[PDB]
């Protein structure tokens, strides 16, 4: 159940390539702009 | 004489002559690229 | 106030490489040696292309430069033709240069591997190397289906120091006092470095004593022939090439000296 | 834009000569040998055959200029001797020892051939 | 926090910061509030269990994927203004039992602290082997160094554009390139440099580079360049037009032939051009009659070929052409090359393969920089590189120059060297290629990822 | 496909939209200035939640 | 105080030892877009006229 | 973005090497034994193989601009 | 030809040089005339201004060449000086224990322009014939100039006791009638130091002898180390593990030094000294502490490289680099300081969130404990990143205050 | 910036405070504590944007 030490450094990197396979780099960039055009857009309007 | 182009998206060697709306007669692309010319280009393997 | 009387004693000759030993001579005629294995050794290479027709993802001058460096047999061929720049034929000519032609068309569905063993030539003894008849082909470019890949190449005569595609070698192993008797190098901590696989010392020993008198001498040669140029011919084209350098500055001096 | 062409490091300009020989008047016997699209392959060889005649007191080469395709080599003789008669001897000493060399590769050859 | 960990009516988004000296309780949901993942913690071990690395593992078939990760309260978004009140672990070895207990009562952990660098920084080798200013000119020339910024480069027609003609990626590599794909479209190529001064001309910060491996594609590139323009019908008063200008009809017209020029104005692919040639020859009209020539001419000092031309309309309806001119830029004397470390230097002189040091096998140094650079700047990373990107060639894998990896120091390095029949710290004896005389000072040599950059001497 | 996108095109040019730091705001923060007529000075930016005006620092 | 100025030249620069302290490389295409004007005289009116 | 020709260092043929390679990696072998296996002793051609990324496979995925 | 490069600072940065027209597009310099411009290779370019008259030819031929600019009234000493390689090189050429052949000999005395075509009676004649680097140095210095200089490892105690005249590590340069007596050379006696022979040359010799004397230093030991060379790698950072331990037991003895100094003013044990804050006070303590390690450390270092060693090589000549670089390469980094200060409470009470609340201890304010080869951690290697940040800012805001 | 696939992705990830680079002042560009985890602390220009112009860390 609890991850030794050993198996450590496969399992950061394992979480971290999961992550960068859902979000991505310009994650940040689409999402704001995302939010943008279903709520604020129709919020200011 | 005939300055004969090609297609972005359908590839199609249509003819287009000077003063004439760029489109594609075949898929009305508006996007055309030239074809390599004929002159004898010399590479030196350098 | 003369030569030396040198040896050979070669301990591997195959088609690919060759391990030579060389004894009794000096130092600079075994560097020398070296240097024209790789720079003075004529071969013939691609060194002109007229692309007719390119529809690959590489650029022209991607495959021209790619050309070049493909090896073409030369053994006795190279020796027969002459420089562009001693010829009295036009920009190209039989005697000067060796006429290639590649056609190819990706009609199918897969990829096409375009290789050298399309290179058509006039001449049946220059070849590629890979399709003198294992070794694969060489790789020139990948061709999707409705690209089309046409030229007209031509090979001349050439030497390294012109440009790296007319280098017959591929690694040269000059070697000399396997053993640091003569003291040339001084290693801070000889045992925590290997042995040569020509040193002749025991396992408990890391370096040989030092030699006041001694001399630089039977020097060790792994000359690995890229294919174009037999490992063996490169080495006799090398002396004969620099006993011509010396012969024709040996004829200038003494035009300069009746002249003074 | 400047590259300059493969071939001007071998190939001799016209009017240039290959050889130029200059008498030294800093000491007695001595002359410079500036050789036009050469390297160190010819330096040192010429230097070292050089160095083993004991009529001969200097002997060296150098580079001016790496960029450059010529050099200089300096040699200082004996009065009896002559530094044109070393450059001289100092070829043809190397030419049979090359001669003698080639010689010997071939029956090596032949002899790994065979068996 | 149980809700937020849940996914709950709080979404992961959301900051809450319970400041305790001061009853303050701050929450958190306006945008703008830069938080970074990181693994929750329980009284002592983490709630990262292996089952979750097995789902983790299979990720392709039961899509197990990060959000079912954060939703099962593993991990959490972190803010800033949270990091205050949270008691972080740099690696679960710091949540075991210690002779001395330091903290005992960590709330929080990192997943690597590797993360902590950027894009143009986890591509360094070795960060923390190197000085921080040196880190910092690296991630600056990152963006500077040449490669194939895009898959798609031959349909993009952009008007500045460098492409290298042989990519590699590097033998010393980071794990966090898999993720920044610099595996895929690498900006460099591995180099065998050998540290040591030869004649001179690799001094301040210079670099001698080898003829002959410039010769056979060694840091080669072609420079893109894109020219447009476009016939402007504003009003009937002047209009422009592609077309081939004439001696007689137009008046600004150069001296310069127009006869590379088709007759509907544009030149046309796989053309040389030099500097000062026309590729797009337009004329206006008048209010050297009734007509001026303004064709656009190329940039001086280009000497390029047209790779292709293409012929479009813009918003105006109007005709718009672009001439993508397609240049080999091969290295020379000037060219400014630099490694992942900031040694940054130009090429001082291009030395060929006979002129050159080599081993007792015949290995030239494709490139030779002076070790001066070393002790002023302390890159050790440059050392270290060099030393297992020698053992990944000679072994068959791709070093692991993560940062902070205790796995992998200078001693294990050195050992995995000195099976393959080199000195375990990498020096090597070399042979002087003017004379064949030995180096009595035995040279450091091995593969060395070095960049070039668009900062050439031609522009 | 590795393109991972993030910017427009605007006239075929490439624009991509720096993320600008500010101050945050309906927040308080007690500053003290060296050189000016008062000790400590507590300003804090506001703005509604659907922002319609510029910040009214007090 | 400060302007622009003709017969002027920049580019990169390289190290060679092969050259003393008061002596600087210059390339053959600077040096063959730049000039001296220099005076004719008996002197030089040979080598002048040739060039 | 594909094979080169030669070794930029020594000048070994490399070009027929690549397809070679990839054979060898699906038949589960290793890196380092693979390129032992195609005459690559030198660890500067074993850079060429080992550190080469084939990115023309990705540049074919595009139509050309003729059919 | 005018050469300049910008920003001009002193009346250096534009001298005058002679051309030298060859094939490539890059100004290639002198490597001894870089150091007045203060212009490294790293991309650097520098214009070149042709005058159109003879009288500028004239005045700049007499008034702005190199040689006339050697030495600055700025602080009477040259400016321009032997470098890089040519510095390290002429050290390991003009030890005791460096003896040429015949063939090595001449091809030196081939790079000589002031040269009378009459070699050496060698040092050694039998029972094989040596040149030493001194007898080709004598060559090489012009004139018959006299200096006394000292080598960087000249040691205090060696001119008061026995030896002064004959000094066992090839220290106390000594030029007499144009020859190395003995020495060895290093900045101290050929760079921008007063009383060089340099500067001696310039004074006693014009500024043309001078020119030659710096192409000369360049051109040969450059052609002998083509022989010699020179590298550094791993080896020569590494350490034997008795110096590693005893670094570590040092680091462990100062961390538990300042332990106790934190467990006194905890217990109120420790009083203010005088015109100084408690704070203050146990700031100082702890700097002092951390101070007193990094230069023991240091020490340890240097005594364990040996003479074949190429860092030491670099500060003995000192060429680059310094005793403190290497104490940071093996030993120990150091203290970070940020605005003359540790790393200070960016958080709540805290560095970084890694940390405890009000930990004053050396890794928590920023001491690297290790050495750029063993690896720096990722606390250690943040704070060191604020170090040469705070040097970054500097760098670029100084230009502006510096320049008006 | 199209130069390499680095340079987008850092260009695309980048930051800016709005002080000024006329800005003197040296505290607003220094690496501050809170840069952990959140910016890259190497990630910098040198010329005279330094600590202003920053860049996102990976996660
Ligand atoms: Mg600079
Ligand atoms: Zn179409
Ligand atoms: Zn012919
Ligand atoms: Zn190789």
């Amino acid at each position: 159940d609890e991850i030794t030490p050993d198996l450590w450094q496969e399992a950061c990197w394992i979480v971290i390539s999961s992550y960068f396979d859902e979000k991505g780099l310009v994650r940040q960039q689409l999402d704001s702009f995302d939010e943008f055009i279903q709520m604020s857009v129709q919020r200011i309007v | 004489q005939p300055m004969i182009y090609i297609c972005g998206e359908c590839h199609t060697e249509n003819e287009i002559k000077s003063r004439d709306p760029i489109r594609c007669r075949e898929c009305g692309y508006r996007i055309m690229y030239k074809k390599r010319t004929k002159r004898l280009v010399v590479f030196d393997a350098r | 106030p003369y030569a030396n009387q040198p040896t050979v004693r070669i301990t591997e000759l195959t088609d690919e490489n060759v391990k030579f030993i060389i004894e009794n001579t000096d130092l600079a005629v075994a560097n020398s040696i070296r240097r024209v294995f790789i720079a003075e050794v004529p071969i013939i290479a691609i060194d002109w292309v007229q692309i007719d027709a390119n529809s690959s993802v590489l650029h022209d001058e991607f495959i021209a430069h790619r050309l070049g460096l493909i090896p073409l047999t030369s053994d006795d061929i190279v020796d027969k033709l002459q420089y562009s720049r001693d010829c009295t034929c036009e920009e190209f000519c039989p005697e000067c240069s060796v006429e290639f032609t590649l056609d190819v068309r990706c009609n199918e569905d897969q990829t096409r591997h375009v290789t050298s063993r399309d290179l058509i030539s006039n001449s049946p003894r220059v070849i590629p190397v890979t399709s003198r008849n294992e070794q694969d082909d060489i790789l020139i470019v990948k061709l999707r289906k409705g690209q089309e890949l046409r030229l007209r190449a031509y090979a001349k005569k050439g030497f390294g120091k012109e440009h790296a595609k007319w280098n017959p070698t591929a690694g040269v192993a000059f070697e000399y006092d396997p053993d640091n008797a003569l003291r040339h190098t001084v290693y801070p901590k000889p045992e925590e470095w290997p042995k040569s696989e020509y040193s002749e010392l025991d396992e408990d020993e890391s370096q040989a004593p030092y030699d006041p008198n001694g001399k630089p001498e039977r020097f060790y040669y792994n000359v690995e022939s890229c294919g174009s140029l037999r490992p063996e011919t490169i080495v006799l084209s090398a002396l004969s090439g620099l006993k011509k350098k010396l012969s024709d500055l040996q004829t200038q001096l003494s035009h300069e000296i009746q002249s003074d | 834009m400047n590259a300059p062409p493969a071939f001007e490091s071998f190939l001799l300009f016209e009017g240039e000569k290959k050889i130029t020989i200059n008498k030294d008047t800093k000491v007695p016997n001595a002359c410079l040998f500036t050789i036009n699209k050469e390297d160190h392959t010819l330096g040192n060889i010429i230097k070292s055959q050089l160095l083993k005649d004991p009529q001969v007191l200097f002997a060296g080469y150098k580079v001016p200029h790496p960029l450059e395709h010529k050099i200089i080599i300096r040699v200082q003789t004996t009065p009896d001797y002559s530094p044109q008669e070393a450059f001289t001897n100092a070829i043809t000493d190397l030419i049979s020892e090359l001669s003698l060399l080639e010689e010997r590769f071939r029956v090596a050859i032949k002899d790994k051939q065979e068996g | 926090r149980k809700l937020r960990r849940q996914m709950d009516i709080i979404v992961s988004e959301v900051s809450m910061i319970r400041d305790i000296r001061e009853r303050e309780i701050r929450i958190y949901t306006d945008a703008g509030r830069i938080c970074r993942p990181l693994l929750i913690v329980e009284k002592q071990k983490l709630l990262l269990k292996k089952r979750h690395i097995d789902q983790l593992k299979e990720r392709e078939y039961n899509n197990y994927s990060w959000q079912d990760l954060v939703a099962s309260g593993v991990v959490e978004y972190i803010d800033t203004l949270e990091e205050e009140t949270v008691m972080l672990a740099m690696t679960p070895d710091d949540l075991q039992e210690k002779e001395v207990a330091y903290c005992s009562t960590y709330t929080h952990c990192e997943i690597h602290p590797s993360m902590i660098l950027g894009v143009c920084a986890s591509i360094i080798p070795f960060p923390d082997h190197n000085q921080s200013p040196r880190n910092t000119y690296q991630s600056a020339m990152g963006k500077q160094a040449m490669g194939v910024y895009i898959t798609n480069f031959h349909v993009r027609m952009d008007t500045l554009a460098h492409v290298l003609y042989y990519p590699q990626k590097p033998l010393v590599t980071t794990r966090s390139m898999e993720y920044l794909r610099f595996r895929e479209l690498p900006a460099g190529i591995n180099s065998i440099v050998a540290i040591a001064s030869y004649t001179g001309y690799n001094q301040e910060d210079s670099v001698i580079m080898n003829r002959s491996a410039v010769d056979r594609g060694f840091f080669r590139s072609v420079f893109y360049r894109s020219y447009k323009e476009q016939e402007s019908k504003k009003g009937f008063d002047q209009e422009e037009v592609f077309e081939k200008p004439t001696r007689e009809t137009c008046q600004g017209m150069r001296h310069a032939i127009y006869d590379k020029l088709d007759d509907d104005g544009l030149i046309a692919p796989g053309v040389r051009v030099s500097g000062d040639d026309v590729i797009i020859g337009k004329t206006v009209t008048l209010p050297r009659y009734t007509k001026r020539d303004c064709s656009t001419f190329l940039r001086t000092s280009e000497t390029g070929i047209v790779d292709q031309v293409m012929v479009t309309l813009n918003q105006e309806g109007y005709k718009f052409c672009k001439i993508r001119v397609r240049s080999v830029r091969i290295p020379q004397i000037g060219d400014k090359f630099a490694s992942r470390h900031g040694q940054k230097g130009t090429c001082g002189i291009q030395y060929r393969q006979e002129d050159m040091p080599f081993t007792c096998e015949g290995i030239t140094p494709d490139i030779i920089i002076n070790p001066h650079a070393i002790p002023s700047r302390m890159t050790i990373g440059h050392l270290i590189e060099c030393l297992q990107g020698k053992v990944s060639a000679n072994k068959g894998e791709i070093g692991d120059a993560t940062p902070f990896n205790d796995a992998v120091n200078v001693q294990k390095i050195s050992n995995l060297l000195s099976d393959y029949g080199y000195h375990l710290r990498g020096n090597e004896v070399l042979y002087n290629g003017f004379t064949g005389r030995k180096i009595t000072s035995q040279i450091f040599i091995g593969p060395t990822y070095y960049q070039r950059l668009k900062h050439m001497v031609d522009d | 496909p590795l393109d991972p996108g993030g910017y427009f095109i605007i006239n075929g040019s490439e624009k991509v939209l720096i993320a600008q730091e500010k101050m945050a705001t309906n927040t308080v923060y007690v500053f003290a200035k060296k050189d000016s007529k008062y000790a400590y000075t507590g300003e804090c930016r506001s703005c509604l939640e659907n922002s319609s005006r510029p910040t009214s620092t007090i | 105080m400060g302007k622009r100025v003709d017969f002027s030249a920049r580019t990169v620069i390289t190290p060679d030892p092969n050259l003393s302290i008061d002596q600087v490389g210059v390339p053959r295409s600077i040096a063959a877009n730049m000039t001296f004007a220099e005076i004719v005289t008996p002197f030089n009116i040979d080598r002048l006229q040739e060039l | 973005m594909i094979i080169p020709v030669r070794c930029f260092t020594c000048g070994k043929i490399v070009g027929n090497k690549w397809e070679a390679y990839l054979g060898l990696l699906q038949a589960e072998y290793t890196e380092g034994d693979a390129l032992d296996a195609l005459g690559l002793k030198r660890y500067c051609c074993r850079r060429m193989l080992l550190a080469h990324v084939d990115l023309i496979e990705k540049l074919l995925n595009y139509a050309p601009l003729e059919k | 030809v005018i050469f300049n490069r910008q920003p001009t600072l002193h009346k250096m940065s534009m001298m005058g040089h002679r051309v030298r027209i060859l094939p490539w597009s890059t100004f290639r310099l002198n490597l001894s005339v870089t150091t007045p411009y203060n212009a490294d290779f790293d991309g650097d370019e520098m214009n070149l201004h042709l005058p159109q008259s003879l009288e500028t030819r004239a005045e700049i031929q007499e008034l702005a060449m190199v040689p006339r600019m050697i030495v600055t009234p700025q602080s009477n000493r040259p400016v321009m000086g032997i470098v890089q390689d040519t510095l390290t090189a002429v050290r390991k050429f003009t030890k005791r224990d460096v003896f040429l052949e015949r063939g090595e000999v001449m091809n030196l005395l081939m790079f000589l322009s002031t040269w009378d075509g009459k070699v050496p009676q060698p040092a050694i004649l039998k029972p094989r014939p040596l040149w030493t680097g001194k007898q080709i140095f004598s060559l090489i210095i012009p004139g018959h100039i006299n200096c006394i200089r000292t080598h960087s490892t000249h040691p205090d105690d060696e001119d008061s006791g026995p030896y002064k005249h004959i000094s066992p590590g090839d220290t106390k340069v000594v030029v007499e009638n144009g020859e190395l007596i003995m020495g060895i050379l290093c900045k101290k006696s050929l760079g921008t130091s007063a009383g060089s022979l340099v500067h001696i040359s310039y004074l006693e010799m014009g500024h043309d002898i001078t020119r030659l004397f710096y192409s000369n230093i360049q051109t040969v030991i450059n052609n002998w180390l083509l022989i010699e060379g020179h590298t550094i790698g791993i080896g020569d950072s590494i350490a034997d593990s008795k110096t590693y331990q005893d670094i570590q037991n040092t680091i462990k003895k100062a961390k538990q030094d300042v332990i106790e100094v934190i467990e006194k003013a905890h217990n109120n044990e420790l009083e203010p000294t005088p015109g100084n804050t408690l704070r203050q006070t146990f700031e100082n303590q702890v700097n002092r502490i951390l101070n007193d390690a990094r230069d023991k450390t240091g020490s340890s270092a240097q005594k364990s490289l040996s003479e074949y060693n190429n860092f030491k090589s670099m500060v003995v000549s000192g060429a680059k680099g310094s005793k403190i670089n290497i104490s940071q390469v093996i030993a120990v980094v150091g203290q970070q300081n940020v605005e003359g200060k540790r790393i200070p409470f960016g958080f709540k009470h805290r560095t970084l969130p890694h940390f405890i609340k009000d930990d004053y201890g050396p890794e928590s304010r920023g001491f690297v404990e290790n050495s750029y080869l063993a690896g720096l951690t990722p606390t250690e290697f943040f704070f060191h990143a604020m170090g040469g940040r705070e040097g970054l800012i500097d760098t670029a805001v100084k230009t502006a205050e510096t320049g008006y | 910036n199209r130069l390499t696939f680095a340079s987008t992705l850092s260009h695309l990830r980048r930051l800016n405070s709005p002080i000024g680079r006329d800005g003197k002042l040296a505290k607003p560009r220094q690496l501050h504590n809170t840069l952990w985890g959140m910016v890259c602390p190497a990630e910098t220009p040198e010329g005279h944007a330094v600590g202003l112009v920053k860049n996102l860390a990976l996660m």
